[PDB]
């Protein structure tokens, strides 16, 4: 709670390159066989993205800035991810977004959440009978002002043996005051924890919340057979978004194939 | 060799296939 | 507007007209109906629940229900046929279905009969100032409904009590449940009733026997709060059926227009609701409530020609819908339009006023 993980060494800022990552449908409309401009803000193709490592001391968790919305691509078996936090400063003080993913329903709320000095999504005392059960990244909240559940779902929190074949990459983005988000899950073969390739990430949902935001930070998860705490083995990037222009080539079934940044 | 707002394309008064009787 | 022979003479602005075809005007399909959709109303939010409660709070007490993130169908104000009063402000109650609200709260007492006068916006009372205040720029609704024989008790129901007594007076929807002792002389109270000290509670006389002013009424007053922020709770909007092959406008949850509907092959994503064509104009839509997908034809139009001799000849004329098929009607259809006024002959001629797509007329025996 108020003493933060032992464990915890942060990375020098390392960093990759992204081929064609970042696109997304900037709207909800329908169109095939023809090719779209449209000036928005995109990932700029072939650029730089911030790696980060979690493993027991290599474990990153910094409060990393959200001055123009940014991207995520979680390499991981256990979605060692299962949240994140969004606001200014991020406790008590000023309303701060928390989301949350429990394997069943993705919780989202804006309360003036108590966050620990070192928040998590883990579990401890697993001496046996693990199961990948729960066994409190804030300490209390009131003052709440927006309220959402996702659908039933089952996410796979369990670890994997061999190379990992699981890839999740989203997008975070406050349109007006509506806190548009975006995402895609596909298989991967990866070679250097960043396959390359192209794809395109859909719309999840639509969060009217108006509230500003600055900062943002991810909730990784960890685990024990707060302080003492140990976690797995994985891996994610981070992008920042950028008022690019870009061509969309849509196929006949409407889905995005190709990109071009001008 | 290979809408609606008003717009409308008239057809020609010879067809392809009067042109090649010619 | 006699014939389409005076529609050309007031064309060309002349008394005569010589041979060849002209054009005089423009024809346009007219819209007969229109349509109105809307994603699926339910997932009601349960106002039965306050209105009808099994039992209310007390009225120092008195109990709030916050209502969000739902479809707020405020028909059961009247419908429900289940109260003595019904009163609203500002904003008629058949109207709060089609206005959208950050936030609605269900504020429920019982109070007497004749304290239901007290539950009005910028009004005094023992109710009004100490237990639950009103604001002036109050723009929803109360309903108060007779509980003689439900919330009442001979000698005086004890669970329903108010505040007849405080220092000052309290804000609009402000609660306060303290038990602070009310000072009335100049003398201390010590924190227990005495010489000028009242306790500041207390109960109701309901019993079975009490007359209409004085028995007890479950009062709910429906309040609004339309914010800055973005709307969370709206009501239920109003819809119809689907016309298709038919002239019509289009009101759909996030496409206006006009035009003709008919089933295609195209298809939209779970995320999508209608498309677009290269010029940014739309030609498909997904149904909000039904699964499928209709692709928008525009209503036809066309410009409109005659066909004519010249006048010292004959007033026979005939006329033509540029790029229509015959709808509204001596009838014959081209790849150009539908030719009215003019016989189809298996024979051929030199071209003397020509039409299109190698089609021409001429006026013979």
């Amino acid at each position: 709670q108020c003493v933060n993980l032992r464990t915890r060494t942060q990375l020098p800022p390392a960093y990759t390159n992204s081929f064609t990552r970042g696109v997304y449908y900037p709207d909800k409309v329908f169109r095939s066989s023809v090719l779209h401009s449209t000036q928005d803000l995109f990932l700029p193709f072939f650029s730089n993205v911030t790696w980060f490592h979690a493993i027991h001391k290599r474990f990153d968790n910094p409060v990393l800035p959200f001055n123009d919305g940014v991207y995520f691509a979680s390499t991981e078996k256990s979605n060692i991810i299962r949240g994140w936090i969004f606001g200014t400063t991020l406790d008590s003080k000023t309303q701060s977004l928390l989301i949350v993913n429990n394997a069943t329903n993705v919780v989202i709320k804006v309360c003036e959440f108590q966050f620990c000095n070192d928040p998590f999504l883990g579990v401890y005392y697993h001496k046996n009978n693990k199961s990948w059960m729960e066994s409190g990244v804030y300490s209390s909240a009131n003052n709440c002002t927006f309220e959402y559940v996702s659908q039933p779902f089952l996410m796979d929190l369990e670890g994997k043996q061999g190379n990992f074949k699981n890839l999740r990459e989203f997008v975070f983005k406050n349109i007006d005051g509506y806190f548009k988000i975006y995402s895609k899950h596909t298989p991967i073969n990866l070679v250097r924890d960043l396959p390359q390739g192209f794809s395109a990430l859909e719309p999840l949902v639509d969060l009217p919340i108006g509230i500003n935001i600055t900062r943002f930070q991810t909730l990784l998860a960890l685990h024990r057979s707060s302080s003492g705490w140990t976690a797995g083995a994985a891996a994610y990037y981070v992008g920042y978004l950028q008022p690019r222009t870009f061509l969309l080539k849509y196929n006949e079934n409407g889905t995005i194939t190709d990109a071009v940044d001008c | 060799v290979t809408k609606f707002n008003g717009l409308t394309v008239l057809p020609p008064l010879l067809t392809d296939e009067m042109i090649a009787q010619y | 507007a006699l014939d389409p022979l005076s529609e050309t003479k007031c064309t060309l602005k002349s008394f005569t007209v010589e041979k060849g075809i002209y054009q005089t005007s423009n024809f346009r399909v007219q819209p007969t109906e229109s349509i109105v959709r809307f994603p699926n109303i339910t997932n009601l939010c349960p106002f039965g629940e306050v209105f009808n409660a099994t039992r209310f709070a007390s009225v120092y007490a008195w109990n709030r229900k916050r209502i969000s993130n739902c479809v707020a169908d405020y028909s059961v104000l009247y419908n429900s046929a289940s109260f003595s009063t019904f009163k609203c402000y500002g904003v008629s109650p058949t109207k709060l279905n089609d206005l959208c609200f950050t936030n609605v709260y269900a504020d429920s007492f019982v109070i007497r009969g004749d304290e239901v006068r007290q539950i009005a916006p910028g009004q005094t009372g023992k109710i009004a100032d100490y237990n639950y205040k009103l604001p002036d720029d109050f723009t929803g609704c109360v309903i108060a409904w007779n509980s003689n024989n439900l919330d009442s008790k001979v000698g005086g129901n004890y669970n329903y009590r108010y505040r007849l007594f405080r220092k000052s007076n309290l804000k609009p929807f402000e609660r306060d449940i303290s038990t602070e002792i009310y000072q009335a002389g100049s003398k201390p109270c010590n924190g227990v009733e005495g010489f000028n000290c009242y306790f500041p509670l207390q109960s109701y006389g309901f019993q079975p026997t009490n007359g209409v002013g004085y028995q007890p009424y479950r009062v709910v007053v429906l309040s609004f709060e339309l914010l800055h922020a973005p709307a969370t709770v709206c009501g239920p909007k109003k819809s119809t059926n689907l016309v298709k092959n038919k002239c019509v406008n289009f009101n759909f949850n996030g496409l206006t227009g006009t035009g003709v509907l008919t089933e295609s092959n195209k298809k939209f994503l779970p995320f999508q609701q209608f498309g677009r064509d290269i010029a940014d104009t739309t030609d498909a839509v997904r149904d909000p409530q039904t699964l499928e997908i209709l692709d928008i034809t525009p209503c036809s139009f066309g410009g409109v020609s005659v066909i004519t001799p010249g006048t010292n000849t004959s007033n026979q004329v005939a006329v033509l819908y540029q790029g229509v098929n015959c709808t509204e009607v001596n009838v014959f259809q081209t790849r150009a339009g539908c030719l009215i006024g003019a016989e189809h002959v298996n024979n051929s001629y030199e071209c003397d006023i020509p039409i299109g797509a190698g089609i021409c007329a001429s006026y013979q025996t």
